């Protein structure tokens, strides 16, 4: 049993998208279908459902008005129309298939079994990214030590690397110079579309006095590297 | 309306465990239970239908049950294969804003020694105040099991808008990290005393607090 889905691409707010999937290996006319979604890095989320035969459908009411399923059997498609997208929206959209096989019972089918809610088999899905930001690089900003830490044992230093898109972006320490008091932690997708990240080194506290420290951020995308200098300060 | 569930549960292989789905009463207490099972970069994978039935594939090791508006999913002789995100599901919970899938859980088969998380938290910089901006950034390092639990306060009154936290991602020492940030305004920055950052994980939360210069 095999599910493929299409369409997925990057878009902006308000505009309009169209999923496929197709199925094979499997009567599709026979069972319904379901959209299933996942935002990174959280749960699944149920969009919509349909039955075999199409006379019966289900929208949750994230998207009730504005996103509409329906099905091709004699192409052994279904299609996800999506309209007045959100960055809320953004997601990878699975593709499900119902558990419960059904036929027409009496005859649109006005007695059936219907949809179980059940998703036996899913397909791997396709990525659909709600954002209206363009190329752009990142703002560097230093996340300075603690104050408390004159003297005597170890500081916690980083930079902050904010509002930049799209992935990926690579820190270093001073040039490669310094690798391991070193964490460089995933980035998070804002709101606003643009990612953001962190990089954090642990060192001596005496040595902040002396040695100077800078994170090297370096953007392919936007063809920007940024070198920022993380002071003490007062 | 949810159907919640633990954050996460760990045991060695080859012991047994345990993992809850409650809700209610118009859901679950007179509904079928569908469990699902999904490792880190695949697609899921149902385990469970009809509360205790199994389609053919599923190890027997996987067995559900339900009691009153609590499902409750149990696997016994914990293989390495088992580490993975497990899900509760009801169709009856699509119909009033409610979510039809769990929250859900992480398994986590143990294979290292426990570790509490370094946190660290970093309020936002001169600099970004000065272009009218303001992000307060909480580091989490150096924990296994890779589940924790972040909540933010601004001084005693709890903070949810304007958050944003990362999956727990594997470090270089097989121990994982995690991070949390929090986007504010120079405004609501400087109208509290405080914020804090407070991370849960193994019957522990360990809360930093900062303030404004
Ligand atoms: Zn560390
Ligand atoms: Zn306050």
């Amino acid at each position: 049993v095999q599910l493929v889905e299409s369409g997925g691409g990057v878009v902006q707010p308000g505009r309009s998208l169209r999923l496929s999937c197709v199925g094979s290996q499997f009567s599709f006319n026979r069972y319904g279908m379901h959209w299933v979604r996942q935002a990174p890095g959280k749960g699944l989320e149920w969009v919509a459902g349909i039955s075999f035969d199409g006379t019966d459908r289900y929208h949750a009411d994230n998207v009730w008005g504005r996103f509409t399923i329906s099905r091709d059997n004699s192409k052994n498609t279904l299609y996800l129309q999506m309209s007045s997208l959100r960055a809320e929206d953004t997601a990878l959209y699975y593709c499900a298939k119902d558990l419960r096989e059904d036929e027409c019972e009496e005859w649109p089918c006005r007695k059936s079994r219907g949809v179980a809610g059940v998703f036996d088999k899913w397909g791997q899905g396709t990525m659909v990214t709600v954002s209206s930001a363009s190329t752009k690089g990142p703002s560097v900003f230093p996340l300075a030590p603690s104050s408390k830490s004159t003297s005597g044992g170890t500081a916690a230093l980083g930079c902050l690397v904010k509002d930049y898109f799209p992935e990926p972006v690579t820190v270093s320490w001073n040039s490669g110079a310094l690798t391991s008091g070193v964490h460089t932690f995933p980035a998070v997708l804002q709101s606003s579309g643009l990612y953001s990240l962190s990089s954090v080194v642990t060192v001596p506290s005496s040595s902040l006095g002396t040695q100077t420290y800078i994170c090297n951020v370096n953007h392919k995308p936007s063809n920007t590297k940024v070198d920022k200098k993380v002071e003490p300060k007062s | 309306a949810v159907l919640t569930q633990p954050p996460s549960v760990s045991a060695a292989p080859g012991q047994n465990v345990t993992i809850s789905c409650s809700g209610s009463g118009s859901n679950i207490g007179n509904n079928f239970v569908s469990w699902y099972q999904q490792r880190p970069g695949t697609a899921p994978k149902l385990l469970i239908y009809e509360s205790n039935k199994r389609p053919s594939g599923i190890p027997d090791r996987f067995s559900g049950s339900k009691s009153g508006t609590s499902a409750t999913l149990a696997i016994t002789g914990l293989q390495t294969g088992d580490e993975a995100y497990y899900y509760c599901a009801t169709w009856a919970a699509r119909l009033n804003s409610a979510r039809v899938f769990g929250t859900g859980t992480m398994v986590t088969v143990l294979g290292q020694p426990k570790a509490n998380p370094t946190v660290t938290l970093y309020p936002p910089s001169s600099e970004e105040l000065q272009a009218n901006k303001a992000t307060l950034v909480c580091l989490i390092s150096d924990f296994y099991p890779g589940a924790v639990t972040v909540a933010w306060k601004a001084d005693s009154s709890p903070v949810k808008a304007g958050v944003e936290t990362t999956t727990p991602s594997k470090q270089s020492n097989n121990k994982y990290a995690a991070s949390s940030y929090l986007s504010l305004t120079p405004e609501q920055w400087k109208s509290h005393r405080s914020y804090s950052c407070q991370v849960t994980h193994e019957g522990s939360t360990v809360e930093k607090t900062v303030a404004p210069t």
